């Protein structure tokens, strides 16, 4: 039953990734876009989670499973960058409007894309070079725990998703004071005009975009920092069997939220 | 002074255009079908050309 | 005096009105009523043309059906080869407000125009390679909409000051002026044998002109708002205008008079642009709707469409050996139809 | 062929050292920011290009603020008929419209509310934001506080009109003077603000032909056009 | 051909009533958006009321709203303005320009420089 609903979650995350993929490419030949390359990698990197996850359908050794974890763990690495990248363009468009179409440029996306998978992929296969990492007394089956040592969630916790979340949430915080601003300006101006003759959009957006993006691997990393912290609380079944998957989920979301909700993006599935 | 410049000159010009010979609709009509039907084989958009000899295929 | 000069003029109206009602015995529909129909035509996109930064305003085909010019918002005069696409020229403009475009027949010369009130001429074949601008024509007191040429010495040009004029570069002075519209003359187009012209002008009326002497011949009304595009007919003895009332209208020379409508209810936009193929049996629109149809010239009935434009569509063109079709487009981009 | 490949790749050179310069001029193009200046004879859309700037059918002017470059683009020596030449001015960010406040009655404030009315309703105009620049209040303040000018007789409404509670009175300026200008505000308010949607605004300001402060105003509102145009894209705004 | 042509001038002795109409051919009436203009001596063109396709959209200028009304008939063709206690203010050429394109919701018919589908126009004048 395992094998076969991880089977059905690639199957999906594949077919829509894809096609989210194959309608952002035609809108980019058409217009430029430059901020539509994000969205693009972001739906190859999820579509490559996918396929990623389909690599482990066949067991449910020590090489060849410490090879496809790295590979797992950097797709989700990888998924997580991206989003963190889409953050950062919208903040600058919105906070620099000039210096932004001053400077942002295709060739400026190309080069952070590709820093983007080096670090990804650096990220992924360190613990098979770092020896504190590492984990010993192999049996025979493979899984996240029996290769890759609790000590390396625990320092990805603290130098990767608390640090990131910390900045997805300042940005969106402060990209709702200005659009509380200019909605003030707008209803004095238009009660004005109408005596001469929306309220909770922008925190609703905000909260689902927070919400969507702590509630995919926060429940991974807080556990993994409790079993690193307990001995005695046996917390594996749980924590490799049914913890792991939202953060994988969080992969059909993804393009739910930053493809079908863009207007020129809906369009152009359409007419496909 | 301009309004009666501009009268005399309409009037001037709509006599001479007034002055003119006229062909029928039926004869001018004839003559259009006869050069559409005379050119139609030259007509590339009209009778596609074979892929060999398109120079955009 | 005045009131009979206006009575006057009212009943030459009523006269010009009786010879042509008396003229017509016949509908053109009548006429080509047993003509098979064409049946329907399907062309496709066979190149796409980038490089522009904005919208296109005009495209000229060349006269050996294998380059062509148009201009942008942007402020570039751009020559391409249409069949590998590989660009050939990039004129960078002193103006970004261009609202036509031309090409030499010889082909060593092109003109650019628009709101500045001048269209410039620019030089193909200098020795040094360089595209440098050879002759700049002013005296028009409104925008340029068309700037075509008759020979590598003549150019004639509208304007939005109601006026036509015709040129001679050597000198650039003017030779002739053609006054008698009262809106903005608003398109172009020289006969076959480039002794007359015809033109209309943003009151619903086109004109005949003869460039020889420089005299209105003929006026022809029946439009119901402004004329945008107009073209003649490959033998040289019709026209055909578009107009912003959605519908286009075949005019003849001799017989003085309307002779057919190309119109449908599900079409409300204006007609941006009107071309003829090689034999005259086609006659293609482009519209405000981002679409061109192709029309029947002797039936009246709609054949086929060009879709594939995502903007308006400001331009049209087809070749002298009616190989292909050009379209520009205000999402920036050139087509070539087959 | 030898000679129809040195002809290829020779035409392929040039495609490719055109195509350099075009990818160079793309960037200029989009970090520039173009305004189509309105207006009329009665109002002091002159002065103002002169403290900008401090048969040609168009006239042009750059000015800089902060590194930011704007080209503003006068209409001059052309016909009065505009339902032509208003279509070349569709991707502009701003138009900056400036009406004498001080020249109601022939009826100029009826004939630049009509000019605004039709600007705004365009079809090509749809998404384009106008700076409205309400000019000469000095001479509008000089005539309200002393004489016989009634606005009632030319604009009857004005009589049951009340400052509004969001006024914000220069002090030192009288109560009828205030109630004027907020007014004639009003009535210019009332055609955008009936649109209904959020794809274009209007900036108005109290404006002298001398004041030192409209172009940081012009800046301002750039600024504004351009991050309600984002808010409004990420279904923020 | 576009076609305007207006009567029901005169003079009337001021505070009286008057009747102005309009009747247009060349074209389809009920897809354009009729208009009234006047010219008083000495001055420029002035725009006085509009109305819609339909008919539900009318608007009058400031110096003559509540006595003057327009209304216009489509299956007619024809255009009035009933103008109602005139004043010694109201002597002028009174046309009937129309829009310039249909189906649209803007206008730019005032201009000095004829526009084209404007009428001839026809003498109101208010005297004692
Ligand atoms: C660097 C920083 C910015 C950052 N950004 O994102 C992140 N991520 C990195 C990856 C995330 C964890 O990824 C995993 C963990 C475990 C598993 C897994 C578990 C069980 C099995 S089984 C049933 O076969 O035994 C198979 C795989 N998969 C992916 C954490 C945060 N860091």
């Amino acid at each position: 039953s395992f094998g076969v609903i991880l089977a059905v979650l690639a199957s999906l995350i594949i077919a829509t990734n894809t096609l989210v993929a194959v309608a952002v490419l035609l809108l980019i030949h058409k217009n430029d876009g430059v901020s539509l390359c994000f969205t693009l990698n972001l739906a190859v990197a999820d579509t490559l989670i996918g396929v990623a996850i389909s690599g482990l359908l066949t067991d449910q050794q020590k090489t060849l499973c410490s090879l496809r974890m790295a590979f797992v763990t950097s797709s989700a690495a990888a998924s997580v960058l991206t989003v963190m990248l889409i953050t950062f363009d919208r903040y600058l468009a919105i906070k620099q409007p000039f210096r932004y179409l001053k400077i942002m440029s295709g060739f400026v996306a190309g080069a952070c894309i590709a820093g983007l998978w080096l670090v990804s992929y650096l990220i992924g296969f360190l613990p098979l070079g770092i020896p504190m990492f590492q984990q010993t007394a192999y049996k025979g089956q493979c899984s996240f725990f029996a290769v890759f040592h609790p000590h390396f969630v625990l320092t990805l916790s603290c130098v990767g998703f608390f640090p990131a979340m910390l900045l997805f949430v300042f940005f969106y915080c402060d990209m709702l004071k200005i659009a509380s601003m200019h909605s003030q300006q707008i209803r004095k101006m238009e009660h004005a005009g109408a005596m001469a003759g929306s309220d909770f959009k922008a925190l609703r957006t905000v909260s689902v975009l927070i919400g969507s993006f702590a509630l995919s691997w926060t429940p991974f990393l807080i556990t993994g920092i409790v079993q690193v912290a307990c001995q005695e609380c046996h917390l594996y079944l749980v924590l490799e069997r049914y913890l792991w998957l939202l953060g994988v989920g969080n992969s059909l979301l993804n393009p739910l939220i930053y493809a079908y909700w863009q207007k020129e993006v809906r369009l152009q599935l359409y007419h496909m | 002074t301009a309004s009666i410049a501009q009268a005399r000159k309409l009037v001037e010009q709509l006599k001479m255009e007034a002055n003119i010979d006229r062909i029928k609709v039926s004869k001018a009509a004839a003559d259009l079908m006869a050069y559409c039907e005379a050119h139609a084989k030259e007509d590339p958009l009209l009778t596609p050309v074979p892929a060999s000899e398109n120079p955009f295929r | 005096e005045l009131d009979q000069l206006r009575q006057e003029a009212e009943q030459l109206k009523n006269q010009i009105r009786d010879a042509r009602k008396a003229c017509a015995d016949a509908t053109l529909s009548q006429i080509t009523n047993n003509i098979d129909p064409v049946g329907r035509i399907q062309m496709r996109t066979r190149r796409t043309l980038r490089g522009h930064l904005a919208k296109i305003y005009a495209m000229h085909w060349g006269t050996d059906s294998r380059l062509l010019v148009s201009a942008s918002q942007d402020g570039k005069l751009i020559i391409w080869d249409s069949y590998t696409t590989n660009k050939v020229h990039a004129i960078p403009l002193r103006s970004s407000w261009v609202m036509t475009c031309a090409y030499a027949p010889s082909g060593n010369y092109v003109a650019c125009g628009g709101l500045d009130n001048i269209c410039s001429i620019y030089n193909l074949k200098t020795r040094e390679g360089n595209v440098r601008v050879s002759r700049e024509l002013a005296g028009h007191t409104g925008y340029l909409s068309c700037c075509r040429f008759l020979d590598d010495n003549q150019i004639v040009t509208s304007s939005g000051d109601t006026t036509c004029a015709l040129w001679d570069i050597e000198t650039g002075q003017q030779t002739t002026t053609f006054t008698g519209h009262t809106g903005d003359v608003m398109s172009l187009s020289l006969a076959p044998d480039t002794r007359l012209f015809v033109s209309g002008a943003c009151d619903a009326s086109a004109k005949l002109w003869d460039v020889r002497e420089g005299m209105c011949r003929q006026t022809f009304t029946g439009h119901e708002s402004d004329i945008n595009a107009i073209c003649f007919f490959p033998n040289g003895n019709a026209f055909a205008t578009g107009s912003d009332d959605a519908t286009c209208r075949l005019f003849d020379l001799r017989a003085d008079q309307e002779l057919m409508t190309y119109s449908h209810d599900n079409i409300i936009c204006g007609i941006t642009s009107v071309s003829f193929s090689k034999s005259g049996r086609l006659l293609l629109a482009g519209y405000d709707d981002f679409n061109c149809n192709v029309w029947d010239a002797l039936k009246a009935d709609r054949a086929g469409v060009l879709a594939g434009h995502d903007n308006r569509v400001s331009c049209l063109g087809v070749t002298d050996d009616g190989m292909a079709v050009a379209t520009g487009s205000w999402d920036s981009f050139l087509k070539i139809w087959n | 062929t030898e000679d129809q490949r040195n002809e290829e790749k020779a035409q392929r050179e040039a495609n490719k050292k055109i195509e350099k310069q075009l990818q160079k001029d793309k960037q200029v193009y989009r970090a520039t920011h173009r305004l189509l200046l309105l207006g009329a004879g009665e109002s002091g859309k002159n002065t103002i290009v002169k403290q900008m700037r401090i048969t040609s059918g168009i006239f042009e002017t750059k000015f800089q603020v902060d590194k930011v470059n704007f080209h503003m683009f006068d209409v001059g020596a052309q016909r009065d008929e505009r339902r032509k030449w208003i279509q070349c001015f569709n991707d502009v960010t701003a138009i900056i419209f400036v009406v004498a406040s001080s020249s109601y009655n022939t009826n100029r404030l009826q004939a630049a509310l009509k000019l605004f009315d039709s600007i705004w309703n365009n079809k090509w105009l749809r998404d384009t934001s106008v700076i409205l620049f309400l000019n000469k209040q000095d001479l509008l303040a000089e005539k309200v506080l002393a004489g016989k000018s009634k606005i009632e007789d030319y604009f009857p409404e004005f009589a049951r009109y009340t400052t509004p509670e969001d006024a914000t009175p220069e002090p030192g300026e009288d109560p009828r003077v205030t109630r004027a200008k907020y007014f004639i505000r009003d009535e210019f308010l009332r055609i955008s603000t009936a649109s209904g949607d959020g794809r274009h605004y209007c900036y108005p300001h109290f404006t002298c032909s001398v004041d030192t402060e409209n172009i940081r105003r012009v800046f301002n509102d750039c600024r504004d056009i351009i991050q309600r145009m984002h808010l409004r894209q990420y279904e923020l705004l | 051909q576009v076609q305007l042509q207006e009567s029901g001038g005169g003079l009337v002795q001021p505070g009286g009533s008057l009747r102005l109409s309009c009747a247009a051919s060349g074209f389809t009436f009920s897809n354009y958006k009729m208009n009234w203009v006047r010219q008083a001596p000495g001055k420029g063109l002035e725009w006085v009321s509009d109305i819609s396709q339909s008919g539900a959209s009318i608007s009058y200028t400031g110096s003559v709203k509540g006595r003057f009304t327009i209304s216009r008939d489509n299956a007619k063709n024809t255009l009035y303005l009933q103008m109602n206690s005139l004043k010694p203010e109201d002597t002028a050429v009174y046309y009937c320009a129309r829009c310039p394109a249909p189906f649209t919701r803007d206008c730019f018919d005032v201009t000095s420089t004829t526009y084209a589908y404007r009428g001839q126009g026809t003498q109101v004048t208010v005297s004692s």
